RNA sequence: ACCGAUAGUGAACCAGUACCGUGAGGGAAAGGUGAAAAGCACCCCGGAAGGGGAGUGAAAUAGAACCUGAAACCGUGUGCUUACAAGUAGUCAGAGCCCGUUAAUGGGUGAUGGCGUGCCUUUUGUAGAAUGAACCGGCGAGUUACGAUUUGAUGCAAGGUU
RNA sequence: UAACUUGGGAGUCAGAACAUGGGUGAUAAGGUCCGUGUUCGAAAGGGAAACAGCCCAGACCACCAGCUAAGGUCCCAAAAU
RNA sequence: GACAAUGGUAGGAGAGCGUUCUAAGGGCGUUGAAGCAUGAUCGUAAGGACAUGUGGAGCGCUUAGAAGUGAGAAUGCCGGUG
């Protein structure tokens, strides 16, 4: 009736960055999830990926609170059985941080089709450059 | 039924062991040829009302003969022999329907056969004077004796 | 050793793809062009093979 | 210049020229009819109703006074032997918009 | 009162009761016997008394 | 034009005749001939002589020249079954079903 | 008289297989199944009938809370605003408003501000 | 106000047959060309069956278990779609592509999204790993008589009724 | 705004959890037996992830309308980072 | 018009759709019945019409009556096909 519905050819993804340099992942990733499925556009609408990308930047100096540098613990398993292994988060944070920011967003965005297509909208560097300044991105703040 | 249908007492197989049904006839009604479970018997259905009753049921039906003005009273019927070409002519005059009933004191063998072969005229005798016959009927056709012998039984 | 379950006409088909047979090992003879014969095999028309016939 | 109408228990956006369809009203098939709870006003010139704008209004015409596609209402309970179907035409009205104000 | 045009009394006729012809009449599936038990069976029941 | 010739009550089961039928539909008629002829299944004599009737009857009837032809559809459908009785053991009776097909060839001057 | 059960089985099953025309499998040709699923379809439709007003009024919910989050404020504090000030356009009208013009949604912000 | 070929006789047809059993005994299935046989001269492919044309016929799309000819089932062709996806298989929403109706808020398909554990029975309670059903089609279960009781209807009424 | 009396027709005599007063038990059992009340049975819907019995609340039908209940407002997942 | 009620098993009550036959009446049909198939059709429901293809001879409609009167399940029976 009198609603509008979103559409490809009636979307225009943009591009953001935003540096985490002192800052908690969850309430980045919050942030970024919200951002990528589209929950911050007028023109939201559930089936179509109306959201804009993201480019996560010094990735490698993200903040924990409390000893969760130590106690907290990412379990996963191989279909092998014993097959656990577990990392540390800052012994992720260490040697693999782009994955940990990922995961922690991608747990935090739904786990269908389109979900998976907004978490390839997704792009994480430990270091302080990138790549995709091709496409002219802009700096958001929270 | 499932007793006159020529056939069974043999159980089939047996109760247990197959992985069949359980039957006990080939006859049954849930088999192809069995037996039919109640199905209809030989019957009357002729019932009773009173003699009151009736008497009304006839009186009421003439009076809606002569309330729709289907009843046209004729001084006699006289047929040397019978003729049903001089009947029809004699219904033409007297300006008759098609389907018409038609009465007598008595059997009136002539008039009866005039009108034996005419499909939509029927013939009685005010003692076999019938509802079906006077409703199955747009007109009626009385002499005056049998008109007073009816009046007189009812 | 018994199947719980019947198997669709989707499964049958999805299954009866690599049942099919191919196109032969088929090759022109060239003492006759047409007539295709049978590669590596004498032509059953005119009984050659390498010009000689058999 | 579109307006905001309260109609048949809800809201309706409108444009003149613009084919709508609300529910059944107490009006024939080609006459007029006329909307008096219009509750805001946009274009260059916006107004805002505090709940209406005062006497403002909007005039439409009449097209098809109907009933709508039929659903088929059914429900179920499951091995308890009960079930209704129950059938619906929900009727409506066909309003063609002629002026806003 | 013709045989095109033939009526009763009013509620003089009344219409069988038909039983076991599906459960939207209320009568169906179970005949108005309820569930297993002696009253439930083909010739189930007791003497009067 | 068209011109078809059609087999019935033939003896041979039908998933048996496609197999070789997906070999023939939509090829010129020569080579379906030799792909019919070089393949040694059984039922490629019965398609060969359903088609070389289609060609026969086409060249004599509709008159047409057999060189531009090609195999429009070929198809084989399900005819009757014969039920037969293969006795396996313990008295149990296994059935057996002597299935047929209707081949039909479809023969197309493209036009 | 015999009563042959004729046409009418027939007929009352073919209607239930063209309601049933678009499903999968014997979900289309065969009759028991497509009954029961045709009955299923009626029990999600009569709920679905439901779940759709729920759903568009999340979504209408959404899309406002993202225009006043440009505007700098919440879904709540709106709403109030736009309640105490005494404006009753709902909120599939204010959807449509804050996508097809920006400036009168920001006028009915203002209005909220100032009812706050 | 009986059946109308799963009905009615077990038997509409060479049926108490075929078949089963030592034997007493049990015990089937199986109807329809057309008005008329005028029942396809004749040519072609083929070893034949079978088929294609021609001609009989109103009709062969009636060609010999030859009136009609449903469903399951088997297939051929193609419009939309589908190979990063976790599905009681749908429903509600919904772009895009294709078409154009018992022309009315049109039909098909469905990228994607939310919600969603079959039917029956039996159970305190079943998605149930409790039961039953391979699918399709036909057949298949409160009836009849005789009395009783109550309610409704009508008739006559201290009488009614055979 | 129910009740009672007469008469026609029934079905029900396997109950279940929760909370509570108690027995038995081991101040054990999703135990068992009783009293009281609710829900289910025979009740969908919303919360409790999922879950007859728990909390809110009792579906004639439709609506792309609005206020609320329990429960909730960073993201999944509506709404206070 | 106002007001209210309308979840529901066992179960009780009521109003109905349809099937086969029959009586009466009025009617259709080789310029094409029933039956089958297709459709985007009407009705609050069971279910009813209209068209088109097939088909080749019986069939509805109104009122009333009578029933072998409606099937998804019985390790149901018979046949057919997977
Ligand atoms: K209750
Ligand atoms: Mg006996
Ligand atoms: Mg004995
Ligand atoms: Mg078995
Ligand atoms: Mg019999
Ligand atoms: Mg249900
Ligand atoms: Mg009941
Ligand atoms: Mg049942
Ligand atoms: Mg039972
Ligand atoms: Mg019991
Ligand atoms: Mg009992
Ligand atoms: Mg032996
Ligand atoms: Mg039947
Ligand atoms: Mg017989
Ligand atoms: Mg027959
Ligand atoms: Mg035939
Ligand atoms: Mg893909
Ligand atoms: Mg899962
Ligand atoms: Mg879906
Ligand atoms: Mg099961
Ligand atoms: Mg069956
Ligand atoms: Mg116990
Ligand atoms: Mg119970
Ligand atoms: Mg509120
Ligand atoms: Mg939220
Ligand atoms: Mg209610
Ligand atoms: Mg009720
Ligand atoms: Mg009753
Ligand atoms: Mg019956
Ligand atoms: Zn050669």
């Amino acid at each position: 009736r009198q609603t509008f519905m979103a559409n490809e050819s009636n979307i225009e993804r943009k591009w953001y960055v935003i540096d985490a340099e002192g800052q908690t992942l969850g309430r980045l990733s919050s942030e970024v999830a919200s951002i990528l499925r589209g929950k911050n556009k007028v023109t939201y609408t559930p089936h179509v990926d109306t959201g804009d990308y993201v480019i996560v930047i010094n990735a490698s100096k993200i903040e924990f609170t409390g000893n969760k540098e130590t106690d907290k613990v990412y379990y996963r398993h191989s279909n092998h059985p014993g097959g656990i292994k577990s990392i540390t988060a800052g012994e992720l944070r260490r040697t693999n941080p782009e994955r940990l920011i990922e995961n922690s967003i991608k747990g935090m965005l739904p786990s269908t089709r389109l979900g998976e297509k907004q978490g390839k909208k997704l792009f994480v560097y430990g270091g302080a450059e990138h790549p995709h300044a091709a496409q002219q991105p802009e700096n958001y703040e929270l | 039924n499932r007793s006159a249908v020529s056939g069974g007492g043999r159980k089939p197989w047996k109760q247990k062991g197959t992985g069949r049904a359980r039957q006990g006839t080939i006859r049954a009604p849930q088999w192809r040829g069995g037996g039919i479970v109640f199905g209809p018997t030989p019957r009357s259905y002729a019932y009773k009302m009173p003699k009151k009753m009736r008497r009304l049921a006839l009186r009421s039906a003439l009076s809606f003969k002569a309330q729709e003005n289907g009843l046209t009273v004729v001084d006699a019927f006289n047929f040397e022999a019978p003729k049903t070409k001089e009947f029809k002519n004699v219904l033409s005059t007297l300006e008759q329907p098609k389907k018409v009933l038609v009465v007598t004191e008595n059997e009136d063998v002539n008039v009866e056969l005039s009108a034996r072969n005419i499909p939509g005229v029927q013939v009685t005798t005010a003692q076999g004077l019938n509802v079906l016959d006077i409703t199955n009927a747009d007109s009626l056709v009385i002499t005056e004796a049998a008109a007073k012998k009816v009046e007189e039984v009812l | 050793a018994v199947p719980k379950r019947r198997t669709s006409k989707t499964r049958k088909n999805k299954r009866r793809t690599h049942f099919k047979i191919s196109v032969p090992g088929m090759t022109e003879c060239p003492n006759c062009g047409r007539e295709y014969k049978l590669s590596h095999r004498v032509c059953k028309n005119c009984g050659s093979y390498n010009g000689e016939e058999v | 210049m579109f307006a905001i109408i309260e109609t048949g228990g809800k809201q309706i956006k409108v444009e003149e020229g613009q084919e709508i369809f609300v529910e059944k009203l107490d009006v024939n098939e080609g006459d007029t009819f006329t909307f008096d709870k219009v509750l805001f006003v946009g274009g260059d010139s916006v107004k805002v109703g505090a709940p209406t704008v005062e006497g403002a209004t909007v005039t439409a015409t009449v097209n098809k006074q109907g009933r709508g596609k039929k659903i088929t209402v059914f429900t179920y309970k499951r091995r308890k032997n009960s079930k209704r179907k129950k059938g619906h035409r929900q009727p409506y009205t066909k309003l063609t918009i002629d002026k806003i104000n | 009162m013709k045989l095109h045009e033939l009526k009763p009394a009013e509620g003089s006729r009344k219409e069988r009761n038909r039983v076991g012809r599906g459960v939207a009449t209320g009568n169906g599936k179970t005949s108005g016997r309820g569930h297993k038990g002696q009253k439930a069976r083909s010739g189930g029941g007791v003497r009067p008394g | 034009m068209e011109a078809k010739a059609v087999a019935r009550t033939i003896r041979i089961a039908p998933r048996k005749v496609r197999l070789v039928l997906d070999l023939i539909r939509g090829k010129n008629a020569a080579e379906a001939i030799a792909i019919l002829k070089l393949t040694n299944k059984a039922s490629s004599p019965v398609i060969e002589k359903v088609l070389m009737s289609a060609l026969a009857n086409a060249e004599h009837n509709y008159d047409m020249n057999t060189d531009e032809l090609v195999v429009k559809e070929a198809y084989a459908n399900e005819g009757p079954t014969l039920k037969r009785f293969r006795p396996r053991a313990q008295g149990r009776a296994s059935a057996i079903n002597k299935r047929t097909s209707h081949i039909t060839i479809v023969v197309s001057d493209g036009k | 008289p015999r009563v042959k059960g004729g046409t009418v089985t027939r007929a009352r099953r073919k209607k239930t297989i063209k309601l049933a025309k678009g499903y999968f499998g014997s979900k289309h040709t065969l009759y028991k199944v497509a009954k029961q699923q045709v009955m299923k379809s009626g029990q999600y439709a009569f709920r679905d009938r439901r779940q759709r007003k729920r759903d568009f009024r999340k979504l209408w919910i959404t899309r406002i809370n993202a225009a006043a989050r440009q505007h700098e404020m919440s879904y709540s504090r709106l709403m109030n605003g736009l309640k105490k000030a005494g404006i009753d356009i709902n909120r599939k009208m204010l959807s449509e408003i804050a996508i097809s013009d920006e400036k009168a949604f920001a006028q009915l912000v203002t209005k909220a501000k100032d009812a706050l």
